């Protein structure tokens, strides 16, 4: 109860901070003050257009490496238990394959951005 | 001549306390922590900030800053409307009309000065044959509309004026170099 | 030995007047005139038609080795027919030597672009299509590079008026930097600074 | 009177430094590492 | 006076002070005019000191100082960016260029001055001014800022 | 009485907050020999508020091409989640009493990316798409290093409660047998809290101002609180961790000076090093932590998983 109250707090701190900010200061805005910036020159294409990425197969490895990390996480209670050689045997393989995959990986050029 | 800045010379070969070296050196950070020390010891020198306006930078006797007309000591005006500065001004920014004054005397009718067009190149001050133009040390008259800029003649002569007694000091320590 | 008067060496006009002759019989063709100036700078004037063989023959020659171009600027003297003097400045590090390679044109007839013998030419031709309208064959890419965009004119043709035609101000009618005639609150003030009398004796032109 | 002018003195001036001074300080990688592992070994214990 | 006018003269004082004590600069300029500006920004004049920060975009800025010779092809980009600030803007031409052309007065490709595209709250003379000139510029628009007296007139209106 | 703790720590982190601006303007200035702000106030310390007054009544910026709702909701969901992070922190008492602590604080560390994200998609802008394609990169790179490292620190700990870091500490820090770690986990909040060399999202120099190009005023001030709360909050956790402070029973006001000292040499560590380094490459920072950094922390990720074993110091459940 006590953290709902203490998120509820900070989300009512600052909707109040963006409201006075906003409903405080006097307006004036056209289309020349709303247009976008690039630099003192108009935009020649929208910046919604697609957006190459040099880091994609970085990007899925993070993915396989995130759920890597979320099988390592219940090591602290993990290490609790009777039978530690089973635990340590286990969490030495999985450890080890996780490098094996990156090292493979490093091999084959896929940390190197492309283009 | 000339020297190489980056070509290294033969080979160190490889040791291990040299592999070792450059381990440490890799790992530690090394360069890293002596630039941290060099950023510290600037830290703990003494700033080299001024505390304007109580304490100004300094500046020499030639030093070119706003425009003005002296006086010889008479109190007569020492401009002659002679033109010398309007023809060498090289941003054309002095205008100057003319006409002989009641008692016959050679002097400007209009003398304007557009100081949002000048250089402030002395060009003037070096080209007065009497020393009517100069470019007295004031800085600090910035204004706030565009025409208090455009000096005239009234404007030029309040300058002279006010600032005779630090134009004519600093021509006394000057004019032997020029 | 005269503390006011530059000390003249001889040997460099000798030299520069050695290569003149030697690239003016081996380019009959272009070469049209060639001077060593008494500043010890050689000029080589050509043809049109030869600025992509002389430039060529001047990087790639042994004896010539004028591997770095300079500059590429036109001089506008609009009294003769072909009104703009292209001028490449070209430098030898090899020999540690300057050449000056001279040729013409007018508003109609372009010339060729050496973009394919030096790079630099790219700028400097747009460069001087945009300041004088000498139009350059086969250049990559010709186009305005120092005027307005819509800029109407060659400002450094001297015709062209010192403060130009329009001038730029804010409308708050229509919310933009507008182009207006040009009108000036104080006009450009003209002198005419020249003595009367004759200042030159050596460059006194026969009477006509 | 006798010219006066802006000039060096007559014994001339003295040596100005300009070649790159870099300290070169720091202690040796064995040392350091020994100092890392030694902490290492302790913490551990 | 009436009890409210002392009390909306002294929020005028508290807004003014804030913005005065408070100028970001945007991180623009054209010429030598501008690196004397950046001569300010260096240790001896210390803007920072005088709470005087360069902030790159117009959106962060408040002042834009006009440091250099405003030409027609830059005068739609100075315009732009201008209008991208928000309101509370302010204008400091610096040099001659910005002034009133300068040495590029009678120039084909020159505007006469950055007040004819934009509204120039203080103009710094000089080709260049020096840090110190423009420092006095900067206090100078500190001080014309806070004779301001906004909410005084929203009372009085 | 939980509403004024809730104010007695929410206000003083947000004085710190200011004030670490000021002393980074200070700091700053005085390793590049000159004084930085001492004329509003005192000795500068109005300097703060003015620029807080200054953007709060300066107009915000609502662009055309501009998604309204994200753009409202990025700087908002930035504060909140700054002061959502510092609530559990134990000094040595937590406000909010975790037992999953650290796994909160990379939960939110995530969404506060988020944050970035969505403002930088938000403002219609290239240089906007380009701080958020580098903050995607830049989390990719300290997320997946960042996790290790405190997963094998915890392993040491024994647990991810965070008085549970008290008490292991209680004796001798961490810093000692987990100093490598220790240094890769300050790169980690280096890059976590977009610090130079690692900021490379408000890229001054690269970009114009990055993911806030557009925002002004109000929602700027908003994010340039988060971060900064951020940067207190990151130190502060870092000395938690690793510089372990003397915690004694009876008085806990030795322990919150020491955590005080502690976590204000670490903040000016940070001023220190924005001031000594020039800006990485953001493909150069993803190669440095997935090259460098990532495969000594598996290597000594494994070595605390064989450590305890082998050395009969399983850490304590409880
Ligand atoms: C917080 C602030 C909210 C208001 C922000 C604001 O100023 O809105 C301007 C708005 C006025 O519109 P406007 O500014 O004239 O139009 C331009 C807007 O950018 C036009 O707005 P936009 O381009 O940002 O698009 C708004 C759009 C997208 O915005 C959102 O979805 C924002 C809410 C996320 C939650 O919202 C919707 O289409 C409706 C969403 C309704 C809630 C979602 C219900 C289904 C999903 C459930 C799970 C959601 C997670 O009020
Ligand atoms: C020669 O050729 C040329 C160039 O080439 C070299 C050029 O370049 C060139 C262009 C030249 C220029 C544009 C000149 C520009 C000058 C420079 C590049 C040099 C200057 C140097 C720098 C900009 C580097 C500065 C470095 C620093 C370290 C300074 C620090 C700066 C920062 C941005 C970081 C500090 C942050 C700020 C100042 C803002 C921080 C504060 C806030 C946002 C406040 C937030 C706080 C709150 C909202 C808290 C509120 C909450 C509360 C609880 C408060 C309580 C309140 C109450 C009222 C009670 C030209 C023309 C040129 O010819
Ligand atoms: C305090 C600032 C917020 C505020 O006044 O918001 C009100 C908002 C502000 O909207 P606004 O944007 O028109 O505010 C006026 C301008 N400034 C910011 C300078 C004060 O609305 C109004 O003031 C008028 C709306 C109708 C009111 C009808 C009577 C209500 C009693
Ligand atoms: C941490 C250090 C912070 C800065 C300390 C002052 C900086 C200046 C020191 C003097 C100097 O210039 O030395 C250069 C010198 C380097 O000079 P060098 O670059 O010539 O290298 C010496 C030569 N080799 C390559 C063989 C090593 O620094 C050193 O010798 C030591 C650097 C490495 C050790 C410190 C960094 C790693 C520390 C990790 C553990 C954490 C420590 C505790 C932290 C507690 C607070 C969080
Ligand atoms: C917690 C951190 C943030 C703190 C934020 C600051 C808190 C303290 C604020 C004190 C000052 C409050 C009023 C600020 C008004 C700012 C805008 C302004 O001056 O607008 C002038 C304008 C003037 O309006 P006007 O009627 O003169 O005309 C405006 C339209 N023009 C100019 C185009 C003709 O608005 C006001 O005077 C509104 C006053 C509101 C007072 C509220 C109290
Ligand atoms: C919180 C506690 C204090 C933390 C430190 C705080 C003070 C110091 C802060 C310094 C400023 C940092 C600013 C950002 C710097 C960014 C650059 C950077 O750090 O790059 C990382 C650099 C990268 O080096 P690099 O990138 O130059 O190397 C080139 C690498 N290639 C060619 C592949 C690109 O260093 C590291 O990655 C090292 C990380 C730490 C390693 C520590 C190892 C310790 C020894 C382990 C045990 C050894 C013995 C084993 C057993 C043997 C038994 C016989
Ligand atoms: C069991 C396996 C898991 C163990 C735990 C450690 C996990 C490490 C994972 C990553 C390992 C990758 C190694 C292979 C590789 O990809 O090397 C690439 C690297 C050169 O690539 P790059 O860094 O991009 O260089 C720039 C271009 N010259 O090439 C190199 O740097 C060459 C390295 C040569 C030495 C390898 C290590 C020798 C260790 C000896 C220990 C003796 C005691
Ligand atoms: C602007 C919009 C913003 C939207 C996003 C808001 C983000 C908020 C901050 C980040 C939150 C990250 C996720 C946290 C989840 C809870 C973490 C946790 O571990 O909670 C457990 C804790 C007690 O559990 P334990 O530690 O086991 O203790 C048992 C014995 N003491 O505590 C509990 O069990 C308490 C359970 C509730 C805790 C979360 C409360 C959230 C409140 C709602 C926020 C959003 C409201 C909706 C939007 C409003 C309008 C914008
Ligand atoms: C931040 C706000 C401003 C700073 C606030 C704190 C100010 C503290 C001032 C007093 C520091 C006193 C340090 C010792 C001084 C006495 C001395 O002997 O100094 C010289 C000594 C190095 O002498 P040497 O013999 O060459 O040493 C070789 C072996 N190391 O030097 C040493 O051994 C130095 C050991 C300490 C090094 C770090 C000192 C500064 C710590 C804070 C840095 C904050 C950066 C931001
Ligand atoms: S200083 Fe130079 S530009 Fe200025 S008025 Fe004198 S001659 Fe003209
Ligand atoms: S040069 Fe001197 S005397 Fe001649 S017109 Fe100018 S100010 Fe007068
Ligand atoms: S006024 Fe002078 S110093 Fe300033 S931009 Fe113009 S030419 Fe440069």
């Amino acid at each position: 109860m006590n953290l709902y109250t203490v998120i509820f707090i900070n989300i009512l701190l600052s909707l109040t901070l963006i409201l006075v900010a906003f409903w405080l200061p006097q307006m004036n805005l056209y289309s020349e003050k709303a247009n976008p910036y690039e630099c003192g020159f108009d935009p020649t294409s929208s910046a919604r257009l697609p957006f190459s990425m040099k880091f994609f197969l970085v990007a899925i490895t993070f993915l396989l490496f995130d759920l890597e990390i979320a099988l390592l996480l219940p090591l602290p209670w993990a290490i609790q238990t009777i039978k530690t050689s089973t635990m340590m045997i286990m969490a030495f393989i999985l450890v080890t394959i996780l490098s094996l995959g990156l090292a493979y990986e490093w091999t084959q050029k896929g940390l190197e951005w492309t283009e | 001549t000339y020297k190489y800045v980056n070509k290294k010379e033969q080979e160190s070969e490889v040791d291990m306390k040299s592999a070792t070296d450059n381990a440490a050196r890799i790992l530690m950070w090394t360069e890293l922590i002596r630039g941290l020390g060099m950023t510290l010891s600037y830290l703990f020198r003494e700033p080299a900030t001024i505390n304007y306006p109580f304490e100004k930078g300094p500046l020499s006797p030639r030093f070119r800053g706003e425009h003005a007309l002296r006086r010889y000591p008479s109190g007569e005006e020492r401009c002659i409307a002679c033109k010398l500065c309007e023809a060498i001004c090289p941003a054309q920014a002095i205008t100057i009309e003319a006409e002989p004054r009641a008692d016959g005397s050679r002097r400007t009718t209009r003398y304007d000065i557009d100081m949002t067009k000048c250089i402030y190149c002395g060009f003037c001050q070096e080209a007065c044959p009497v020393d009517a133009i100069v470019e007295g040390p004031n800085f600090e008259f910035s204004t706030e509309t565009h025409e208090e800029l455009l000096y005239n003649k009234e404007k030029l002569l309040n300058n002279g004026d006010k600032w005779e007694a630090e134009i004519a000091a600093n021509i006394q320590a000057d004019y032997l170099y020029r | 030995k005269r503390p006011t008067v530059r000390p003249r060496s001889d040997v460099t006009h000798k030299q520069l007047s050695a290569f003149g002759e030697y690239v003016a019989e081996i380019l009959p063709k272009y070469v049209q005139q060639v001077q060593v100036s008494c500043l010890d700078e050689l000029e080589i004037c050509i043809h049109p038609d030869g600025v992509i063989p002389t430039l060529t023959f001047l990087r790639d020659h042994t004896n010539a080795q004028f591997k770095s171009l300079a500059d590429l600027t036109a001089v506008d003297v609009p009294t003769r027919q072909n009104r703009f003097e292209i001028v490449y400045n070209l430098l030898s590090l090899r020999f540690n030597s300057r050449i000056r390679v001279k040729t013409y044109a007018d508003e109609l007839t372009p010339i060729d672009s050496i973009v394919s013998v030096h790079i630099a030419a790219n700028w400097y031709e747009r460069e001087v299509w945009d300041m004088f309208g000498v139009f350059f064959f086969n250049h990559p890419d010709l186009r305005r590079i120092l005027t307005d965009y819509g800029f109407e004119g060659h400002p450094f043709r001297k015709d062209f008026p010192l403060t130009g035609y329009v001038e730029l101000r804010y409308d708050d009618e229509v919310k933009r930097v507008v182009a207006e005639p040009v009108e000036l609150a104080q006009e450009f003030r003209k002198f005419d600074l020249n003595s009367p009398w004759e200042a030159f004796p050596a460059y006194r032109q026969p009477p006509e | 009177s006798k010219v006066k002018q802006d000039m060096p003195p007559p014994g001339g001036y003295g040596p100005i430094d300009y070649k790159r001074n870099l300290p070169r300080r720091g202690l040796s990688g064995y040392s350091m590492f020994a100092v890392g592992i030694g902490a290492l070994i302790f913490g551990y214990w | 006076r009436s009890r409210a006018e002392y009390v909306v003269t002294k929020l005028d004082d508290l807004i003014n002070w804030a913005r005065r004590s408070s100028l970001w600069p945007m991180t623009f300029g054209l010429a030598c005019c501008a690196v004397e500006m950046m001569h300010m920004a260096a240790p001896r004049y210390d803007m920072d000191r005088f709470g005087v920060v360069f902030r790159a975009s117009p959106r962060q800025a408040d002042v834009m100082i006009v440091a250099g010779t405003l030409t027609n092809k830059m005068a739609p980009a100075l315009r732009k960016v201008y209008d991208q600030m928000p309101e509370p803007r302010y204008v400091v031409s610096m040099g001659s260029c910005a002034n009133g052309g300068g040495y590029y007065h009678y120039s084909y490709s020159v505007v006469r001055g950055c007040d004819r595209i934009v509204p120039v709250d203080i103009y710094v003379p000089g080709c260049p001014p020096t840090a110190e000139a423009l420092l006095y510029g900067i206090l100078q628009l500190q001080r014309k800022i806070k004779r301001e007296q906004k909410l005084k007139i929203w009372y009085r209106r | 009485m939980f509403f004024i703790n809730i104010l007695t720590l929410l206000v003083p982190i947000l004085i710190a907050m200011a004030f670490l601006t000021l002393v980074e303007r200070k700091i700053l200035g005085y390793m590049q020999l000159r004084k930085g702000p001492n004329i509003v106030g005192p000795y500068g310390i109005l300097q703060p508020f003015a620029d807080a007054m200054k953007l709060f009544m300066k107009e915000p910026m609502r662009p055309l091409t501009t998604s309204m709702s994200l753009f409202i909701i990025a700087p908002t969901l930035s504060l909140t989640l700054a002061l959502s992070l510092w609530v559990p922190l134990p000094m040595p008492h937590p406000l909010i009493n975790l037992n999953l602590g650290i796994l909160f604080i990379l939960a939110t560390s995530s969404l506060s990316v988020y944050s970035i994200l969505w403002s930088g998609w938000a403002s219609n802008s290239k240089y906007s798409l380009f701080g958020a394609l580098r903050a995607v990169a830049q989390t990719i790179s300290y997320e997946v290093t960042m996790a290790i490292i405190l997963l094998s620190v915890l392993l040491m700990n024994g647990s991810y409660s965070l008085q549970t870091l008290i008490t292991t500490q209680e004796h001798m820090w961490l810093l000692l047998p987990a100093w490598p770690m220790a240094m890769m986990w300050f790169i980690s909040t280096l890059a976590e809290t977009n610090r130079a060399p690692f900021d490379l999202t408000e890229g001054e120099s690269e970009l114009v101002s990055g993911f806030n190009v557009e925002y002004a005023a109000g929602p700027f001030a908003l994010f340039f609180m988060a971060e900064y709360t951020n940067i207190i909050l990151m130190n502060a956790l870092t000395t938690i961790i690793f510089l372990g402070p003397l915690y004694y029973i009876n008085l806990p006001e030795l322990y919150s000076t020491n955590f005080m000292m502690e976590a204000l040499l670490l903040s000016s560590t940070f001023l220190w090093i924005r001031a000594s380094y020039p800006r990485f490459r953001y493909d150069q920072l993803m190669h440095l932590l997935w090259k460098n950094f990532l495969p000594l922390t598996l290597a000594l990720c494994m070595w605390h998983i064989s450590l305890p074993i082998f050395t009969a110091g399983v850490p304590p459940y409880m």
